[PDB]
C-alpha cells in the first residue's frame, strides 16, 4: 500500500557493448538551457481572477471602486509590469494612454454584487439587517 | 548500463528494472516521472516531475494544474454500516467451535443487540491511496444531525441549533453531490487466500490489506460463520445459499501468477458499485495508445523531426487522454470569460510567448546594416539638414530594444481578445506637414510599419496620414459636413469611420490630388494579402478553434515555403513590393519640390539618394516572415497553455469586418434579461494594445540569417526541448474535468429556481425557496469549492462563471460584422458522468430517504396516553387525520386569534372564513407557526398539553431523532416536545423528537406512556434488525433481517448480476477489481536528414 | 428574504447606522397577523405578493442595473414631483457623439 499527500487543504561475460562510449562534442544552437529558461515562462497557467465573485459566506471579493477606474487602474499595473520584464525605465508596448478612446471600458470588480446593487453593505450584513427587524421575544 | 529500448544510458541494474518498466517491460523507480524524453544525435535526456515535488534535482517542471484521476481503493466498494443502538446481552446454548484442542470463537457478521440501524457513512470501510476529502458521516439518529443540513446558506440564522426550512433542497443537493464525489475511486485488485472452514470449504476469500486482514472476514462474508444457535442472524444465514462466495470469476490474462481482473461476492453497496462502473467506463472511453502518440506529435512538429514510442504489447496500459472538441471548445470559452477586461491578466502570455519566438529564430536584429548603407558623419554640423542625419536621428539604429516586434508576431495568435495598433505617439505632431522633412521620415516609419498590426482600420489610417500632411496643398471631397480632410489619423479607429472618399478612387480627382490619388491606388492594390496554413494534430489533440475550421490558423501575411537561396530584393514577397511602392510614391512626392516652399537648398539629390538606399536595403526580414515565422508559429500554437483565438482577417472589405465579441448564458428558445458580457464593451474587438513604430521599421530594415543556418540543424535543436517540456496532456485532462463541471452547475442549479432548462425533477417534495441571483450565486460558490477539492484543484475553475446570475442554460460565443450579420457558435453539449450520477443518487434518495436521517411526510402534535408498543415512525391508522377528513379545519396565511371574554372560549380564524375554538384537529403549514412562534406557542401550549388540541404540521420533509426508553417505567415526552416548539424561529427549525419503545425478547409488563408527536407515514426504512440474537421479539416493534436486501444470496434464481434499483440497495453483490499501468510518456526524438 | 414572511421577495437596504427598523416601515405588509387588532386586520385584507422589488433593467452582466420599480412607503405628492423633475433633465441630457 501506498498513500500521496494532497497540495491543497480539504474538508478537514563482457558488458561493455561498443557503441557506447561518450563524445560530447556538439554544441546545441540554440543552447538547450537557453530555450528551456524562455519555455519555462510560457508554460505557467494564466493568473486567476476571483475579483467581483461571492465566498463561503455570500459576500463578494474585490475593492470598492469603479468599474471603469479599475479597468484603467489594471491597464496601468499591466504598463508597469511590461516595464519591469524589459528592464527599461518606460514600457515601449504599453496597454494604456493608446489612442482608441476606450472610455466605455468596463471590468468585474467587487463593487457590484449579483443583484446589480451596491455592495456598500455587504450581502451578509444586509440578510442579518433584514431578519433581525422581524423577531418577537417572550411577553413581559 | 544500457537500455536498448530507448536508448538511454543507466547505472544501476534496479534503475535498468525501473526504466524498462515505462518500457511495458515489467522487473525482469522514480514513478515521480510524468514523461522522459531523449534525444538521438546527443546524450542529453529530460525528465518532467510534477511542480510540487521538492526536490527538482536535474529535472524539469509541470506547472499545470493537473487534476487527479486515477486513484484506487482497496478497502470495500460500501457507504452504508450497520451499527448497534441498544445493546443487550443473552445467553447462548453454543460458545464456540471445537476442534481436536484448540477453539474459536463466533464472530456474526452484524451486530449483536436489541436493536440496530442503517447509517450513511462514505468510504468507512475503505483503504484509499489518495483522498478525495469529501466524506459524508452520519450519526446514528439518537444523535443530532442538524449540522449536515446547514453547512450552506444559513449564515444569519437566529439560533446556532436547528436549519432554515427553505434551504433543504440546496443542503441536499450539495449533500448528495459530495456522496457522489466522495466515491471516485477504482477497485484494486489484491490477494486471496484459500480457506477451508467447514461451512466455506474450497472458496478463494479475498484479504484486505494490512495486518490481520481475517477480522474482516466475518463483516465480508456473512456465510461464513455457520449455524450454531437459534436466532434471527442464524435463521438468516440458513436462508442463504453456499456457493456465491468468495472469487466468482478472473481473467484469463494475467502476469506472473496474479490474474489482471476479478469478480468476487463480498459485501458492498449497489449505489457506489454502480458509480463506480459509470467512472471506469468514462474513464475507458479516454485510452490511447503510444502509436497515435507518435503521429500525433510527429504531424504536430511539421516535418522537422519524427517522433518514436516503442511499447510492448498490453492491454491494461492506461493513458486516459482522448476528449471530444466540444470539451476544449467550452473550456476555451471559459478561459475567454476568465480575462474580464483585465491587461494583468492578458500581460504576461504575450510578454513570455514573444520572448519565446525571440529566444528561438534564426533572424537577429542588427542596424549596423543600416549605418553601414547610409554610411554618413557629417561632423560639426551645426546646422546639419541633411536627409540621412535625420533619418538616423529618427531610427536610432544603436538601440536594441525590439520586443514591439516580437510581440506584434504574437498578437497574430490572439487577435480575438487583444487588438494591436500604433502608439498616437508615433504619429506626426499636430499631424504634421509636407513642408517639414521632420514629418516626412515619421510618415515613412509610421506607413512602412502599419501592416503588421491586427488593427482592422490600419489602411484608413495610413492614408488619412497622407491626407492630413497634405491640407493646404491638395484637397479631397468630404462626404460628412462636420468630418473634414484635417481630421487626425489616430482616430479612425472603427469600420463606421471609413470615410466614402477613400472607398471610392474615381471621386479622387487626379488633377485636384494626383499625390492622394496614387496613394490611395498603392494601398488598395498592394496592400497584403492574409493567408492560412495548418497546424496541430486534431486527430488526436482534438482543437480549441471556434470561429475557424479545427485544422487551421489564420495570418494577416501570405506565406510560402521555405527556401534559404531566396533572393534578398524579390518583388513578388509582398512585403519588399509594399517597401518599393512606399519609396517610390516619396520619391514621386519629392522631385518637382512642388510641396516644400521655404527650402533653400535643392534637396532633391539627397532626398532621391536617401529612399533609392532604403528601397534597396538588402535586409532579410521580408524573407523571415514570409517563410519561417509562420512555421514557428505553427509548431509552438498546440504547446501553448492558452490555445488560439482569432477572428477572421479581411484587408479591405468593409461590411464583414468583425466588430464585437460576446459570450451568452442563455438559450436560444428562452426571452430574458438582456446580459452582455464585459468584452462587448470595448471600442475594438479587443483589448486595445500600443506599439512604437520604430522599432517595427528597425526590426523590417535591419534582419540578417547567420551565415552558416541549416534549418533542419536548427529546427530540430529548437524543437527537442520544447516538446520535452510540454504541458499538452494535463491541458486535455484539466479541459474534460472543466465541461464536466459546468454540465453538473447548470443540472443542480436548475432544481432550486426557475429556468426552463429540461431536466427531471425528483427532489421537488424537498421544501425550498425561490433561489435569486445571489443565493444561486452562494450555492455554485460551494458547489465549485468542492470540486476543487474532489480533485485537488488549485487554480480557476468556474469562477468567471460566478459575476452575475448564474441561472444559467448553455455557453455560447459569438461575433458580429459591421453590416450587422454575426456568427454563432454553440458547441455540441456531450455527456456528464458526473450528472448522470447525481440524478442517479436522487433516484435512490427519492425511495431511500431514511438512510440519510430524512423523515417524509407530515407530524401530528397531540396528547395520547396508552400502553400499547406500536413505534411512532408507524402509527396505526385510527390516529392520523388528512385534509380529506371530515370535521377538520384547515387554515392559511390569515389566523386571526380573538380572545373571548367574561367566560367566553377563545376564538381562531379558519381558512373559510368560520371561526372556530380551541379543539378539534387542525391542519397548519409550517410558515404558519414560523411567523408567530411566540404567540402561538403562549396561547396553545396549555390546550395541547391537557386539552383535547391535535395539529398535523405540513413540512414535506424533516430531520428526526430518536429517543429510546424503556416500556417498562412511566415516561412522559413532553418535555421534549415543549422544547422543541419554543425553538421554532422564524429562520430555523430543530430535529423532530421522536419516542420510540425498547423492543425485548420476553414476556414482560407495561407502565403508561404519555406521546405528543407522531408521524403522518411509515418512516423505518432505516431500522435493520431487532433483537437480532435472540430466537424472536415477544413485545414491542418487530423486524426480522431485510431479506430483499440480500437477494442474490437468498433468492435461487437471481442471476447474480442483477440489482434492484431504484428502489432498494442491495448489501452484497458481484465487485470488479482491477490492476493497471500508468506509464509516464515516453519518446524518442528523430532528426531529419 | 430569507423567512417565510414573504414569499423570497428582494428587500432593498437603506444605507446609515440603524437601518433594520427600516424594514418594518418600509413594508407593512410584512408584520405577521396574530392579532385581531386594527392593525392586524387592516393587513390580512391586503394583497401579498405587491412588496419589494417589481421590475429591473439588467443590461450588461457584472454592473449595476439601470433602474428599477419596487413597492415601498412613499406619498403620491413628492413622486410624482421627483417624477416630472426628472423628466427635466431627461430632456436636456445629451450624449458623447453629440458632444
Amino acid at each position: 500500500m501506498k498513500r500521496i499527500p494532497r497540495k491543497t487543504k480539504g474538508k478537514s561475460p563482457a558488458t561493455t557493448e561498443p557503441g557506447t562510449s561518450n563524445r560530447e562534442q556538439y554544441k546545441a544552437r540554440p543552447g538547450i538551457a537557453s530555450v528551456q529558461r524562455a519555455t519555462e515562462s510560457a508554460e505557467m497557467p494564466m493568473k486567476n481572477n476571483d475579483e467581483g465573485t461571492p465566498d463561503k459566506k455570500g459576500n463578494t471579493k474585490g475593492d470598492l471602486v469603479n468599474e471603469h477606474s479599475e479597468a484603467k487602474d489594471e491597464a496601468d499595473e499591466a504598463t508597469k509590469k511590461q516595464a519591469k520584464d524589459t528592464d527599461k525605465s518606460k514600457a515601449q508596448v504599453t496597454y494604456s494612454d493608446t489612442g482608441i478612446n476606450n472610455a466605455n471600458e468596463l471590468s468585474r470588480s467587487g463593487n457590484v454584487d449579483n443583484e446589480g446593487g451596491s455592495n456598500q453593505k455587504p450581502m451578509s450584513t444586509r440578510i442579518a439587517e433584514a431578519t433581525s427587524a422581524i423577531v418577537s421575544k417572550h411577553p413581559a | 548500463y544500457q537500455c536498448h529500448v530507448c536508448s538511454a544510458v543507466l547505472f544501476s541494474p534496479l534503475d535498468l528494472d525501473a526504466h524498462v518498466a515505462s518500457h511495458g517491460l515489467h522487473g525482469n523507480d522514480i514513478q515521480r516521472h510524468i514523461t522522459e524524453f531523449i534525444s538521438s544525435w546527443q546524450n542529453h535526456p529530460i525528465v518532467q516531475v510534477s511542480a510540487d515535488v521538492e526536490n527538482k534535482k536535474t529535472a524539469q517542471l509541470l506547472h499545470a494544474d493537473t487534476p487527479r484521476l486515477v486513484t484506487w481503493d482497496a478497502g470495500l466498494c460500501t457507504s452504508f454500516k450497520i451499527v448497534p443502538i441498544v445493546p443487550a446481552q443473552v445467553p447462548q446454548d453454543v460458545l464456540a467451535y471445537t476442534f481436536f484442542t484448540s477453539s474459536y470463537a463466533i464472530q456474526s457478521p452484524f451486530p449483536e443487540a436489541a436493536v440496530s440501524r442503517i447509517v450513511v457513512h462514505t468510504r468507512w470501510a475503505s483503504n484509499v491511496d489518495f483522498d478525495r476529502d469529501s466524506s459524508v458521516i452520519m450519526a446514528p439518529p439518537t444523535e443530532n444531525n442538524i449540522h449536515l443540513f446547514k453547512q450552506l446558506l444559513n449564515t444569519e440564522t437566529l439560533s446556532v441549533r436547528g436549519a432554515n426550512p427553505l434551504m433543504f433542497r440546496a443542503n441536499v443537493l450539495h449533500m448528495l453531490l459530495e456522496f457522489v464525489l466522495d466515491n471516485l475511486y477504482l477497485n484494486r485488485h489484491t490477494g486471496f487466500s484459500q480457506d477451508h472452514t467447514p461451512f466455506t470449504e474450497g472458496a478463494n476469500l479475498r484479504s484486505l490489506p494490512g495486518p490481520d486482514a481475517e477480522k474482516w472476514y466475518s463483516i465480508m462474508y456473512p456465510t461464513r460463520m455457520g449455524t450454531p444457535n437459534v436466532s434471527k442472524i442464524c435463521n438468516f444465514v440458513a436462508s442463504c445459499v453456499r456457493n456465491r462466495v468468495g472469487r466468482f470469476d478472473r481473467a484469463q490474462m494475467m502476469n506472473g501468477a496474479m490474474s489482471e481482473w476479478v469478480d468476487v461476492f463480498e459485501t458492498s453497496d449497489a449505489l457506489t458499485v454502480s458509480i463506480r462502473g459509470r467512472w471506469m467506463a468514462r474513464l475507458a472511453r479516454m485510452n490511447i495508445n503510444p502509436t497515435e502518440i507518435e503521429w500525433a506529435l510527429t504531424e504536430c512538429a511539421q516535418g522537422y523531426v519524427t517522433v518514436t514510442s516503442p511499447y510492448a504489447p498490453s492491454v491494461n496500459r492506461l493513458m486516459p487522454y482522448r476528449i471530444s472538441n466540444a470539451e476544449r471548445q467550452i473550456s476555451q470559452i471559459i478561459r475567454i470569460m476568465n480575462i474580464g477586461n483585465n491587461a494583468t491578466v492578458i500581460q504576461p502570455v504575450l510578454q513570455d510567448i514573444s520572448v519565446l519566438l525571440q529566444r528561438i529564430s534564426p533572424l537577429q536584429i542588427d542596424p549596423t546594416i543600416i549605418s553601414n548603407t547610409m554610411s554618413t558623419v557629417s561632423e560639426s554640423t551645426t546646422q546639419t539638414l541633411s536627409p540621412a542625419s535625420s533619418i538616423l536621428g529618427k531610427l536610432r539604429p544603436s538601440n536594441s530594444d525590439f520586443s514591439s516586434f516580437r510581440v506584434a508576431l504574437a498578437g497574430w495568435l490572439y487577435n480575438g481578445v487583444v487588438t494591436t495598433v500604433i502608439d498616437d505617439s508615433s504619429y506626426p505632431k499636430d499631424g504634421g506637414s509636407v513642408t517639414s522633412l521632420e514629418n516626412l521620415w515619421d510618415f515613412f516609419i509610421l506607413a512602412l510599419a502599419l501592416p503588421l498590426t491586427t488593427d482592422p482600420c490600419a489602411p484608413v489610417k495610413a492614408f488619412m496620414t497622407l491626407a492630413n500632411m497634405m491640407v493646404g496643398f491638395e484637397t479631397i471631397p468630404m462626404d460628412n459636413q462636420i468630418y473634414t480632410q484635417s481630421r487626425r489619423a489616430s482616430a479612425f479607429s472603427t469600420p463606421h469611420t471609413w470615410p466614402r472618399c477613400f472607398m471610392n478612387i474615381q471621386l479622387i480627382s487626379p488633377i485636384d490630388a494626383p499625390i492622394l490619388r496614387q496613394w490611395a491606388e498603392i494601398i488598395h492594390r498592394y496592400w497584403p494579402n492574409p493567408s492560412q496554413i495548418r497546424y496541430g494534430a486534431p486527430n488526436v489533440f482534438g482543437s480549441a478553434n471556434l470561429f475557424t475550421p479545427p485544422e487551421v490558423l489564420l495570418l494577416p501575411i501570405d506565406h510560402q515555403p521555405a527556401n534559404v537561396t531566396t533572393p534578398t530584393l524579390d518583388f513578388t514577397n509582398e512585403l519588399t513590393n509594399w517597401r518599393a511602392r512606399v519609396c517610390e510614391l516619396m520619391k514621386n512626392l519629392v522631385d518637382n519640390q512642388r510641396y516644400q516652399p521655404g527650402w533653400t537648398q535643392s534637396l532633391v539629390s539627397s532626398m532621391r539618394g536617401t529612399l533609392d538606399k532604403l528601397k534597396l536595403i538588402k535586409s532579410m526580414t521580408p524573407m523571415y516572415l514570409q517563410q519561417l515565422a509562420p512555421v514557428e508559429l505553427a509548431v509552438i500554437a498546440p504547446m501553448l497553455p492558452f490555445p488560439p483565438f482569432q477572428v477572421p482577417y479581411v484587408r479591405l472589405d468593409r461590411d464583414r469586418v468583425p466588430t464585437m465579441v460576446g459570450v451568452t448564458r442563455q438559450s436560444r428558445d428562452t426571452i430574458t434579461q438582456p446580459a452582455l458580457s464585459l468584452s462587448t464593451t470595448n471600442t475594438t474587438v479587443g483589448v486595445p494594445l500600443a506599439l512604437d513604430a520604430r522599432a517595427i521599421t528597425v526590426a523590417l530594415l535591419s534582419g540578417k540569417y547567420p551565415p552558416d543556418l541549416v534549418t533542419n540543424v536548427w529546427y530540430a535543436d529548437a524543437i527537442y526541448p520544447m516538446y520535452a517540456d510540454t504541458e499538452v496532456f494535463s491541458n486535455l485532462q484539466r479541459d474534460m474535468i472543466t465541461c464536466e463541471a459546468v454540465q453538473t452547475l447548470v443540472t443542480l442549479v436548475a432544481q432550486i429556481s426557475e429556468t426552463q432548462y429540461p431536466v427531471d425533477r425528483y427532489l421537488d417534495w424537498i421544501p425550498s425557496l425561490r433561489a435569486s441571483a445571489a443565493t444561486a450565486a452562494t450555492f455554485a460558490e460551494w458547489v465549485n469549492t468542492s470540486m476543487k477539492t474532489a480533485f485537488d484543484l488549485s487554480d480557476m475553475l468556474l469562477e468567471p462563471l460566478l459575476s452575475g446570475d448564474p441561472r444559467m442554460t448553455q455557453l455560447a460565443i459569438q461575433y458580429q460584422q459591421y453590416n450587422g450579420r454575426t456568427f454563432n457558435i454553440i458547441p455540441e453539449m456531450p455527456g456528464s458522468v458526473i450528472a448522470d450520477c447525481v440524478q442517479l443518487t436522487a433516484e435512490v434518495f427519492n425511495h431511500e430517504y431514511n438512510l440519510f436521517g430524512i423523515a417524509r411526510g407530515d407530524i401530528i402534535i397531540g396528547r395520547v396516553q396508552s400502553t400499547h408498543l406500536w413505534s411512532p415512525l408507524a402509527p396505526p391508522p385510527d390516529l392520523v387525520f388528512d385534509r380529506d377528513t371530515p370535521g377538520v379545519h384547515i387554515f392559511g396565511r390569515d389566523c386571526r386569534i380573538s380572545f373571548g371574554m367574561n367566560g367566553a372560549a377563545p376564538m381562531i380564524r379558519d381558512e373559510t372564513g368560520l371561526m372556530v375554538p380551541f379543539e378539534g384537529n387542525w391542519i397548519f403549514p409550517l410558515a404558519l407557526w414560523q411567523m408567530n412562534t411566540r404567540y402561538f406557542n403562549q396561547q396553545f401550549d396549555a390546550w395541547i398539553k391537557t386539552g383535547e388540541l391535535r395539529i398535523r404540521i405540513e413540512m414535506g420533509a424533516y430531520p428526526y431523532m430518536l429517543h429510546y426508553y424503556d416500556p417498562r417505567q412511566y415516561a412522559n415526552a413532553w418535555n421534549l416536545t415543549s422544547a422543541w416548539l419554543e425553538e421554532i424561529t422564524p429562520t430555523s427549525i430543530p430535529s423532530v423528537p421522536f419516542m420510540v419503545p425498547i423492543s425485548s425478547d420476553h414476556d414482560i409488563s407495561s407502565a403508561p406512556a404519555v406521546q405528543y408527536i407522531i408521524s403522518t407515514e411509515y418512516n423505518d426504512r432505516s431500522l435493520f434488525c431487532t433483537n437480532s440474537s435472540s430466537p424472536q421479539t415477544i413485545a414491542g416493534p418487530d423486524k426480522h433481517i431485510p431479506v430483499e436486501r440480500y437477494n442474490i444470496l437468498t433468492n435461487p434464481d437471481a442471476p447474480p448480476t442483477q440489482i434492484q434499483l431504484p428502489e432498494v440497495v442491495d448489501l452484497y453483490n458481484v465487485v470488479t477489481r482491477y490492476a493497471y499501468e500508468t506509464p509516464p510518456i515516453t519518446a524518442v526524438v528523430m532528426g531529419v536528414p
